[PDB]
């Protein structure tokens, strides 16, 4: 157990004037308004060097936005900018957005370095052709890699030794939402006796890499 | 070695369904989200719950200023609605698919906006209200959602499933089907 995970604190925008609309799609579109916000804390290195960017939007895109680098708000089109602008007047505000690379953006991570960071699941590997009795182009040899986490993984088909660096349909990481991974790395070949197919996955839960021939 | 990660706050009011919300992402998948309405913390994985806490009302006073700012954003366009851009789905299992073993079909919605959808499993044709799951509105790198919904099922050679998604962008319902396939 760790501290309490802190948040970026909301804004009022100070209204503004008012701007001549570019344009609306319809033809089967119902009208809808919406204001959505990213505060998108970026750690290079852990906590050692850190970049906050705060991404404002509304409806199909975003209109303004406050980079750790540049130092105010940006406006990313017209209708950012009113805000851009006053926001960027109030000193006192510039240094609370300035100050939330640590009062939120480390104090979090710091936090999260606890249980999310080093949170490490080991992939079930799976290998087996979708041998079907005909179809000539011949039947993939699949090698399921499934339930990992994090997501990068290296998976690696070999042809008796070397590694068949072709012919492999991938589906690449997929990600189920529920923190686990999978991906299935399919091999185009002609199954053919005296030789054995491999499949070879890397991952940071593996100490040692995981090889299921077939 | 380094560690690379991002975690991001995102939060949302969407009218007129006058319907927020706010939650965090950690390299991409939920750490959890507050329940504006019953006002309560909603860890994506019961077991972060013991390791952090969250004041759900953070959250509550967060979105009542999103609210207030939309308000101000809608004056600020003529209260010009853009368009509505159809999701785009895919159904795929959770893991491998043996015959008789217990697994998940995944309902992805992908890509779409305003945030906001109906989606259906479907087991041989009837509606299931019954071990399905569903995830809060996610973010995407750009400006669009993605969120994911979940079937409990018993991989037979007999049945088949349909997810149908309907989405204020969509002219007709789209629906997309899976079925055992050896
Ligand atoms: C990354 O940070 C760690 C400490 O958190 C330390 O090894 C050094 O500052 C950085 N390491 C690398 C390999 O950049
Ligand atoms: C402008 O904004 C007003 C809000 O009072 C709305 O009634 C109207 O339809 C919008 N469009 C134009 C062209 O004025
Ligand atoms: C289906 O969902 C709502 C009710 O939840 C219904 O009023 C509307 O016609 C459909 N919603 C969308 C977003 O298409």
């Amino acid at each position: 157990r760790d501290r309490m995970v802190n948040h970026f604190i909301a804004e009022f925008k100070r209204k503004g004037g008012s701007l001549v609309p570019r344009g609306s799609g319809g033809g089967g579109s119902r009208p809808w308004f919406l204001e959505y916000c990213k505060s998108e804390c970026h750690f290079y290195n852990g906590t050692q060097r850190v970049r906050l960017l705060v991404r404002y939007f509304y409806n199909l895109e975003e209109n303004l936005r406050f980079d750790s680098d540049v130092g105010e708000f940006r406006a990313v089109t017209e209708l950012g900018r009113p805000d851009a602008e006053n926001w960027n007047s109030q000193p006192e505000f510039l240094e609370q957005k300035r100050a939330e690379v640590d009062t939120v953006c480390r104090h979090n991570y710091e936090i999260f370095d606890n249980f999310l960071v080093p949170r490490r699941v080991e992939p079930t590997v799976t290998v087996y052709p979708t041998k079907t009795q005909p179809l000539e182009h011949h039947n993939l040899l699949v090698c399921s890699v499934s339930d990992f986490y994090p997501g990068n993984i290296e998976v690696r088909w070999f042809r008796n030794g070397k590694e068949e660096k072709t012919g492999i349909v991938s589906t690449g990481l997929v990600r189920n939402g529920d923190w686990t991974f999978q991906t299935l790395v399919m091999l185009e070949t002609v199954p053919q006796s005296g030789e054995v197919y491999t499949c070879q996955v890397e991952h940071p839960s593996l100490t040692d890499p995981v090889t299921v021939e077939w | 070695i380094k560690e690379e990660h991002t975690i991001i706050q995102a939060e949302f009011y969407l009218l007129p369904d006058k319907r927020g919300e706010f939650m965090f992402d950690f390299d991409g998948d939920e750490i959890f989200h507050v329940d504006i309405e019953k006002s309560e913390t909603i860890w994506r994985l019961e077991e972060f719950a013991k390791f952090a806490s969250f004041e759900a009302q953070g959250a509550l006073a967060n979105i009542a200023v999103d609210k207030a700012n939309l308000d101000v954003m809608k004056e600020r366009s003529n209260n010009t609605p853009d368009a509505n851009v159809a999701p785009e789905v895919t159904v795929l299992s959770r893991s491998p698919v043996n015959l008789g073993e217990p697994n998940i079909l995944i309902c992805f919605i992908d890509k779409f906006s305003p945030p906001v959808v109906n989606v259906t499993w479907l087991r041989n044709g009837r509606p299931v209200t019954e071990g399905v799951s569903e995830t809060v509105f996610l973010p995407r790198d750009d400006h669009l959602f993605r969120k994911f919904h979940y079937l409990t099922f018993l991989p037979s050679t007999d049945d088949f499933y349909d997810c149908e998604v309907d989405h204020w962008g969509l002219e007709e319902p789209l629906r997309k089907t899976w079925e055992f396939e050896e």
